[PDB]
């Protein structure tokens, strides 16, 4: 009848198939949630090994061919990009929402009603979080940032070492603070260079009070330590001058050939001398330097670095007050380099880190920068440490930008579930059921946390729900909103007192994104798959 | 893992353990239940299954559908087995057992995913099932009058309820009356072999008849059979197990003669043996001769000459039914053919039924057997008619054993669910969740009824729950009016043992499925 | 939507439930019903061109290349090589109609196709198929009651065969033997009336032998009040014609007797050998003399015999025929009024049959000889000898005569008739439509669809005759409503009148009732199926 | 290669123990579909690819009767119950099984309801295996 | 219609007549609207988006 060259699935079949795909994706990463979560080891069929706990990384490395599972994978990626934390939680929440919504649909509830109920429940959950479950960081201080970083680094390879790593993260984040127009303090994370080098234990990871370059000096004749550095940042190669494509040398009188050939290098010699005459000590260029200019720098006792990465050069110039110079050409048509275009630093060295060397620009002036050198046991450990450190940096950035945090350890989900279960009775007749199922789906996070610890999930979650119900019913027992899960003892605990914090934006964005994904998938009721 | 130079088990062994395999088992049970989901209720639909040979089986019976499905999943086979068990012990409710077991497993799947110990779930199922069975026995309606009219009406109503889901539901009153008559005239053991089921192609469903006696197809008549009269008004029937034809006296017999007179004497002696058997049969006064063994052409012509009727190679079951109806005895020897061992019927007649000839024995006053002759337009039509009639017959037999009925249409299960929820609201709370899940699972049957009928299941379920909460034990789904009604007053009756066995089997299946934690599958041997 | 389910579990580990589940197929829900309706519609539309006097034959070729040109619906569907299960259901429906009635095997298929076609558009509007089946059953009950109401009774006496002849002619009108139409109807009526139990009892078709032989002309087909045997006189010098023959039917081969039990006769001396030889000769002479003593003029045996018996039979002016089949022995015994004798010693005069003429018949340049026994006193057995110009028309004539015999048998069972030509269907549709108005609205759609489906037979007759279907059917229905005359049908033969009563188009009421009943039941059964699980 | 049987018992090397009289007619050549020996060793029935059953006499060596009438070649044939004038069946590729009688040389009976290749008479003789079962007394 | 025995040209012309009549009916059912009314525009846009 249709005569379409492909396969078709319609009705309960396609809905159940989509639910199965989403559930499989959720089950892939469900075991890496919470402090008692465990990492995974991915082998990339050519021997490459990736050991990670981050949900986004696991979902990107996996190759998936079911489009709903692809939707969840891109959901995790979006949560990573926009927030940086909660990548596993959003996937799990979306999958549970899809499961419960599909159960409602199988109960002959129209999917439009389920979608409307989910939208209302998400709006009310965000409103309730913003109105009741937020804690201002003004009355906490640096301890709040430390606790947020420690909570973020739980369930990571650096979790036990939080007492040290949280201090490192907070110092690094505060060291790059800059205020823009409108007086808004913004923290440009990803300006903190993360360098990985195996060797000593994690305790020997260093926080550079400056910038760290994964580069060395181009010539062994140059000094490897300069005290009062005058950094000159350039964006052009220092090589023998070659004329452009449109210029061709034609010789009729041979007497000029030697002059031509000599000028070919004298041009670059003059440029080097002009740069050096201003007292420059360190020269960084994104382009290459040939042996001639390297010797020019050697004779002057000046450090010269070639093939510097553009982002590293930009960060160094911004921190040290230097200016990138793609060319030496002023507005008078001449070719000059003035000393005002030079950055400064208190020391530039080339240190040795486990049989290799890297350049440290210590204590730059006119702006403070930061870099972190992570020391591990092997490459995989250092990579996972870098991923966890990035998660912590993003969490600290979110906390410092928006000064609201919410209690962790499943407290928010339990409070939201109780509130939404109560609130659904005042809305609609079938969207009532949809909101109730949204509330029930929100409880998957504490259940997974308890299960990962091999604890009594049913009783522990029941006690959490009882505590939050008492908090929401008795007006004078509102201090129980902070009661979450203490996985070490398997007992409810005041997580706000215990210092288990996390940014509000994580929960808000995760809820919004999960609702979007569940609505998108739940809308499908027919699939046509054309043969390739 | 590692190669382990010498491996422990044989290569190719598949192992699966933990929560994931239990979840997979539950999912497989759901898949099996989906195969018979739409066959339940007066609005249920049949399923067509084609085997490898190409033969198609069309059925509404859950047990038949599950048997025709070639299930190889170890956990899913439990539902097929419990369907067979319900069919064997009760005869009806083979869809309800599978739906209930799958719903139990589905309801407890979320708790299994949280790591709840399976022993707790098993204990909760056992407690809930014991309570439900006790409640069914307690509230089942029985009448202690032993009134013939009331008993007949109860049997008819139970048969109609058991029949109002099959393709013969249009003639459910007709077939219920037939089934009740047949079972009542069965004597004391209600043996199913004493109810003949003959399928004849052609004719309407209403053309089907129940014979107050025995009827069987014509069996390969010899020459001279058409000269025998085909109607008698008070025949005496000789039920024999005898080969009435010229043949070797015995397999190892061997005749040795050396004289032509002895040769002729031997020939005449064989002829005289046959004629002596025939004369002994004839002088008994019988007019109809039935044998389990072949009756030759010589005997056929001999009986035709005497205005007698003969039919050899009668199937053994048909002779047993003829013996139980006419009231004679099967004789392997004709030396003593007295009046005691001769059957008697009011009228014997051979008539044409749709291109086939049948022999009819009617007017038996003390017959302990029947013969259903079913008409229809196709082989599968008669097959499904026979299956439906078998369901009705088993229900009527069980109701004969005990007249303990419960209103159907989901009313009994809604009452059980209300009772179980009330009980669960008064216990500590670990078992409360599981017993509540059991009570909620008991709602699958009315929900499936509404879904099959095209209703809105949620509204009907809410109305039923409210009605049962505020009083009224026998309120169930009214399919025709798309509402709820007192199904006891609507004569939607079910023997209580049907629901009792359904709950018992479903609970046992769920407990067995939940109890398994590891599945080990050995490699195939002699794959060929 | 196809092949069933495929998940392989949410944990990645294998999830296999049914053996070879990846090689099987599954259709569910409404699209399964649509596929079944489409297949049944295809079968019915194929069959509907062979409906009525202007129907066209279908040329069926089997796996061996043999050709069967036929118009019978049951035969066409039986020889049709179908793989769809619903097509097999259609074939079984035709076989059921053939077995129960013998006529109308094409009308049932067209009616079922029309019913399913209407049910398709009913399903497209969101009506549960069980509701459609219930409405169809209600309308079928109404139509059957109306047929009983408008039925007419005919006399089935042997002194006036005109209504029977008319019914047989109506049955035969659609077949190729309509050239010999009246003769065919006459012989069918006489055959059925000759062999039948008059108290409205059964008609034993085993007493009607239908025999065909090529050559001659189709008009040469005749009814013989005796038996036509495919044998001939054993000795070539025996006379070819015996008149007033006293017939001796025997089942004992004309050979020396042989015990059934394992026997050995010992010859131990020359005297024993001489005695054995004399015993052989005397047994031959004695059996022949015993046959002769009864006064018989002709002997029929079943198991053949040897040279000495042959020459003894010839020498004593005793014509004989050997190797006559068992059924033929029974037919000869029934027709001639003689018993079957198992051995010579039991042969007496009173067991002899009588035949007014026994003759050997040649068939042109073919060397084949066939025996004829006829002119019996009160023969209770008949034989229809069919001639023709090729085997194919012979087979078609055989099945057409079978249809006529079945129709007269049905008249014997019940003598109520309804005028055909689509008049019965139109009146039933009118009655169903009238009863649908009083019906509550929900089943009204099913009843109206049933009436529209019933309207297909006159439309098929109209289009097969070249007339415009809708206009002719509408005008005939309007005439039926205007004047009380349920006998107005389609003038397929263009006789100039729409009244089937003057045209003598007569159909048995049992046939129409069976048609409607079987079509409704099969349609309900197909409507109840919502799942297919072919491998 | 294909034969691997050219050295078959054709040699029949013995000490001349009265069994050397194997006859081995093989005059008609073609294909010897069924060389069944009659219960009375006087006669041999042979069937060829032309579809004609042939009866030979071992002593004279002459073709008694050629039985023709089969639609296709006769793949298989049997013998009478004991002798009974050798009323033998003949099953061939034409889906038909028929009985012949040399006392008349005609097809006495015929059956067509099935190629038949495994005919075998019942010990009584009233029937015969049709590898089905056809009854002589009822055709 | 075709199965009833109507040429597929009477059907086309009859469908054209029905289309013309239906255009007349729809035009009769219509209501004037001016772009100055924002409520009608918003209602139309919402009705368009109701199914997405
Ligand atoms: N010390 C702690 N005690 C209890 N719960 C915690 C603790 N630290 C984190 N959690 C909770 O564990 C959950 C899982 O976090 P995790 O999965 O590691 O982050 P992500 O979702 O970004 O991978 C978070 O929702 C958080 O609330
Ligand atoms: N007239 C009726 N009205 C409502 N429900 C009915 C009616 N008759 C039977 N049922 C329901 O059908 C269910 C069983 O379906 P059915 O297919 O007949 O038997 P099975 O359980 O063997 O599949 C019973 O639970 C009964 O409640
Ligand atoms: N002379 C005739 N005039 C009008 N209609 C006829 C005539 N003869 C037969 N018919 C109709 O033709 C239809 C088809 O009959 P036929 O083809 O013989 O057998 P079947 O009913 O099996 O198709 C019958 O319903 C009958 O009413
Ligand atoms: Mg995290
Ligand atoms: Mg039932
Ligand atoms: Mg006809």
């Amino acid at each position: 009848p249709l005569s379409v060259f492909g396969d078709r699935s319609t009705g309960e079949t396609i809905r159940s198939q989509n639910v199965m795909a989403a559930a499989s994706i959720a089950n892939i990463v469900k075991s890496s949630l919470g402090p008692v979560g465990l990492d995974k080891m991915l082998v990339d069929d050519i021997g490459d090994v990736t050991i990670t706990n981050d949900g986004a990384t696991i979902l990107k490395l996996l190759e998936v061919e079911h489009p709903a599972a692809k939707v969840l994978c891109e959901l995790a990626d979006l949560q990573d990009k926009e927030v940086g934390d909660g990548t596993t939680s959003v996937v799990i929440i979306a999958a549970e929402l899809l499961k419960n919504a599909d159960e409602l649909v199988k109960q002959k509830i129209h999917p439009t009603s389920v979608i409307s109920g989910y939208r209302l429940a998400c709006k009310e959950a965000v409103r309730y979080i913003n109105e009741n479950l937020i804690v201002n960081t003004d009355e906490l201080g640096r301890d709040c940032l430390i606790n947020a970083a420690k909570t973020s680094m739980s369930s990571k390879i650096i979790g036990i070492n939080g007492d040290f790593f949280a201090n490192m993260v907070v110092d690094a984040v505060l060291a790059i603070k800059y205020t823009d127009i409108r007086g808004q303090p913004r923290y440009p994370v990803n300006s903190v260079n993360i360098l990985k080098a195996h060797g000593r234990s994690q305790m020997e990871s260093m926080l550079i009070s400056g910038y760290a370059l994964n580069c060395v000096v181009g010539s062994q004749g140059m000094p490897k330590r300069i005290v009062n550095a005058k950094i000159a940042c350039l964006d052009f190669s220092l090589q023998k001058t070659k004329m452009k494509l449109g210029v061709q040398v034609v010789i009729t009188d041979p007497e000029k050939l030697d002059q031509i050939r000599q000028r070919e290098s004298d041009i670059t010699k003059e440029r080097i001398q002009k740069i050096l005459a201003t007292g420059a000590n360190v020269i960084l260029t994104t382009g290459g330097i040939d042996d001639m200019c390297l010797k020019y720098f050697v004779e002057a006792g000046a450090m010269a670095v070639r093939r510097v990465l553009k982002r590293d050069l930009k960060r160094i110039a911004k921190a040290s007050g230097a200016t990138i110079l793609s060319t030496l050409a002023n507005l008078e048509g001449e070719e000059t380099f003035e000393a005002a275009m030079l950055g400064q630093a208190e020391e530039v060295v080339q240190e040795r880190i486990c049989d290799d060397e890297l350049i440290l620009i210590k204590n730059t002036k006119a702006r403070t920068s930061a870099s972190i050198i992570l020391r591990g046991a092997n490459d995989f450990m250092c990579d996972e440490m870098e991923r966890s450190l990035h998660d912590a940096l993003c969490v600290v950035k979110r906390v410092l930008e928006s000064k609201s945090v919410v209690p962790g350890g499943g407290a928010v989900e339990a409070a939201l579930s109780i509130y939404l279960e109560n609130y659904a009775t005042s809305m609609g007749s079938r969207e009532q059921l949809a909101i109730a199922e949204f509330a029930r789906s929100l409880l998957v996070i504490p259940n997974t946390l308890a299960v990962n610890a091999a604890q009594d999930s049913t009783d522990l979650v029941a006690k959490l729900r009882a505590f939050h119900n008492e908090a929401q019913v008795n007006p004078e027992r509102k201090n129980l909103k902070w009661i979450g899960l203490d996985l070490s003892n398997g007992k409810p605990r005041d997580n706000k007192q215990a210092g288990v914090f996390e940014p509000t934006i994580v929960k808000v964005k995760s809820l919004k994104f999960a609702t979007e994904a569940a609505i998108t998938i739940l809308r499908i009721d027919d699939l046509i798959k054309l043969h390739p | 893992m590692m190669p382990t130079p010498v491996i422990l088990l044989k290569e190719g062994t598949d192992s699966s353990q933990g929560i994931p395999q239990l979840v997979s088992n539950i999912s497989a049970c759901q898949v099996i239940a989906e195969a018979v989901r739409t066959t339940l209720g007066p609005r249920g639909m049949d399923k067509l299954i084609v085997d490898g040979r190409g033969k198609a089986t069309i059925s509404n019976d859950g047990a038949t559908i599950l048997k025709l499905l070639d299930v190889v999943h170890p956990a899913a086979k439990t539902l097929v087995d419990i369907a067979k068990s319900q069919d064997a012990e009760v005869g009806d409710g083979t869809t309800s057992v599978t739906l209930l077991a799958a719903e139990f497993l589905k309801q407890v799947k979320p708790y299994v995913e949280e790591g709840l110990h399976p022993q707790i779930i098993i204990r909760a199922f056992r407690t809930a099932t014991q309570l439900a069975v006790n409640k069914i026995k307690e509230i089942a309606v029985t009448v202690k009058k032993a009134d013939k009219v009331e008993q007949r009406k109860l049997l008819e109503k139970c048969a109609m309820t058991a029949l109002s889901s099959k393709l013969i539901s249009q003639q459910k009153a007709f077939f219920a009356k037939m089934v009740v008559d047949a079972v009542m005239m069965l004597d004391d053991l209600l043996q199913l072999k004493m109810i003949g089921i003959k399928k004849v192609q052609g004719g309407a469903l209403e053309d089907s008849q129940l014979v107050a006696g025995v009827a069987f197809k014509k069996t390969f008549s010899y020459a001279g059979f058409e000269m025998q009269p085909k109607k008698y008004h008070n025949p005496k029937i000789a039920l024999l197990n005898v080969e009435l034809e010229l043949k070797a006296e015995k397999d190892n017999a061997e005749i040795r003669v050396h004289t032509v007179e002895d040769y002729q004497a031997i020939v005449d002696a064989e002829w005289n043996i046959l004629y002596d058997k025939l004369e002994k049969i004839h002088h008994s006064g019988a007019k109809v001769v039935l044998s389990k063994l072949p009756i030759g052409d010589v005997a056929t012509q001999y009986f035709a000459d005497r205005d007698m009727f003969c039919a050899g190679r009668v199937p053994e079951e048909d002779l047993k039914r003829t013996m139980m109806a006419c009231g004679g005895s099967i004789q392997t020897s004709v030396n003593a053919l007295s009046a005691d061992v001769l059957g008697r019927c009011q009228v014997f007649e051979e008539t044409q039924i749709g291109g086939e000839r049948y022999n009819f024995f009617t007017g038996c006053p003390k017959a302990k057997t029947c013969t259903f002759i079913l008409r229809g337009g196709a082989e599968q039509f008669m097959e499904e008619t026979e299956r439906s009639l078998h369901d009705a017959i088993m229900i009527v037999r069980r109701a004969i054993k005990n007249d303990s009925v419960v209103a159907g249409g989901g009313a009994i299960e809604m009452e059980l669910s209300k009772y179980l929820r009330d009980y669960s609201r008064t216990i500590p709370g670990k078992q409360q969740l599981l017993i509540g899940a059991y009570a909620k699972a008991l709602e699958i049957i009315p929900r499936q009824l509404c879904d099959n009928a095209g209703f809105d299941a949620t509204n009907i379920l809410n109305k039923l729950r409210a009605r049962h909460a505020q009083g009224g034990t026998w309120y169930g789904v009214d399919i025709n009016n798309e509402d709820i009604a007192d199904n006891f007053e609507a004569f939607v009756w079910e023997p209580a043992m049907v629901r009792i066995n359904a709950l018992t089997a479903a609970s046992e299946a769920a407990c067995l499925i939940v109890s398994v934690d590891e599945t080990i599958k050995n490699p195939r041997s002699t794959v060929d | 939507a196809s092949m069933g389910t495929l998940a392989f579990d949410e944990y990645g580990r294998p999830f296999l439930i049914i053996k070879d589940q990846d090689r099987k197929s599954r259709l569910m829900g409404l699209e399964a019903l649509k596929s079944h309706i489409m297949a049944a519609k295809a079968v019915a539309n194929t069959m509907r061109t062979s409906l009525g006097p202007n129907g066209l034959d279908k040329m069926m070729v089997d796996k061996d290349g043999d050709v069967t040109v036929t118009n019978d619906g049951a035969t066409i569907l039986s020889m049709m090589d179908v793989d769809h299960q619903i097509a097999k259901l259609m074939v079984e429906l035709s076989k059921s109609q053939d077995d129960e009635i013998g006529d109308g095997t094409t009308g049932v298929v067209v009616l079922a196709g029309a019913l399913l076609e209407e049910a398709e558009q009913l399903l497209d509007r969101g009506i549960h198929p069980i509701r459609i089946a219930d409405g169809y059953e209600q309308a079928a009950r109404v139509a059957i009651e109306h047929l009983d109401k408008i039925s007419d009774s005919v006399l089935v006496d042997i002194k006036d065969t005109e209504p029977l002849i008319q019914t047989a002619k109506t049955t035969l009108g659609s077949k190729v033997v309509n050239s010999c139409h009246r003769q065919m109807a006459e012989i069918a009526v006489n055959a059925v009336l000759t062999v039948a139990d008059m108290e409205r009892r059964d008609v034993d078709f085993e007493l009607i032998k239908v025999e065909g032989k090529v050559g001659g002309r189709l008009e040469d087909t005749k009814l013989i009040k005796g038996v036509i045997v495919d044998k001939d006189f054993s000795h070539p010098q025996m006379p070819k014609k015996v008149e007033d023959a006293k017939i001796a039917i025997l089942t004992c081969p004309f050979e020396p007797p042989k015990p059934k039990t394992k026997h050995k006769l010992d010859v131990t001396s020359v005297e024993d050998y001489k005695a054995l030889q004399k015993y052989e000769k005397e047994k031959f002479e004695e059996m022949i003399q015993q046959i002769k003593e009864t006064g018989a003029n002709l002997a029929i045996c079943q198991w053949g015999f040897d040279d000495e018996a042959n020459h003894l039979l010839l020498q004593n002016n005793l014509p004989a025929v050997r190797w006559v089949g068992g059924p033929e022995i029974e037919l000869i015994a029934i027709a001639t009024g003689g018993r079957i004798v198992p051995r010579f010693s039991e042969l007496t005069a009173e067991k002899l049959g009588f035949a007014g003429l026994v003759q050997e018949i040649s068939f042109g340049t073919t060397k084949d000889k066939m025996l004829v026994i006829e002119q019996c006193k009160n023969s209770r057995a008949v034989t229809i000898f069919i001639r023709g110009g090729n085997k194919m028309i012979i087979e078609e004539a055989k099945r057409s005569l079978h249809d006529a015999l079945c129709v007269i048998r049905n008249l014997i069972r019940d003598n109520r008739v309804v005028y055909g030509g689509g008049a019965a269907e139109i009146s039933c549709a009118l009655a169903v439509s009238q009863e649908a108005d009083k019906c509550p609205t929900l089943e009204q759609y099913a009843m109206r669809a049933f009436a529209d489906a019933l309207e297909v037979i006159p439309m098929a007759l109209s289009e097969n005759s070249g007339m415009n279907p809708i206009q002719t059917m509408t005008e005939v229905r309007a005439r039926q409503v205007k004047e009380m005359n349920p006998a107005l049908g389609i003038d397929c033969l263009h006789k100039g009148t729409n009244d089937m009563k003057q045209q003598h188009v007569i159909e048995t009421l049992i046939g129409k009732k069976q048609q409607i009943s079987l079509a409704t039941q099969m349609v309900r059964m197909i409507l109840k199926i919502d799942d297919i699980r072919k491998p | 290669l294909d034969n691997k049987c050219s050295v078959y018992p054709l040699t029949f090397d013995k000490n001349e123990n009265m069994a050397a009289k194997k006859k081995s007619v093989a005059m008609h050549t073609n294909y010897l579909s069924a060389c069944s020996f009659t219960n009375s060793d006087m006669q041999i029935l042979t069937a060829s690819g032309d579809g004609t059953c042939a009866l030979w006499d071992v002593e004279s060596g002459q073709l008694l009767q050629s039985f023709h009438g089969h639609g296709a070649d006769v793949l298989c044939l049997d013998l009478a119950p004991s002798e009974t004038g050798n009323t033998f069946v003949s099953g061939g590729c034409d889906k038909k099984a028929m009985v012949w009688d040399m006392r008349s040389g005609q097809c006495v009976q015929a059956f067509e309801t099935h190629d038949i290749n495994s005919v075998r008479y019942y010990p009584s003789g009233d029937a015969f295996a049709s590898g089905r079962l056809y009854d002589l007394r009822a055709d | 219609l075709l199965q009833k025995g109507i040429h597929p040209t009477i059907i086309s012309e009859s469908f054209q007549k029905a289309l013309e009549k239906g255009i007349e009916i729809l035009t009769d059912m219509s209501r004037p609207v001016e772009l100055s009314d924002r409520e009608t525009l918003l209602n139309s846009a919402t009705t368009s988006l109701n199914s997405k």
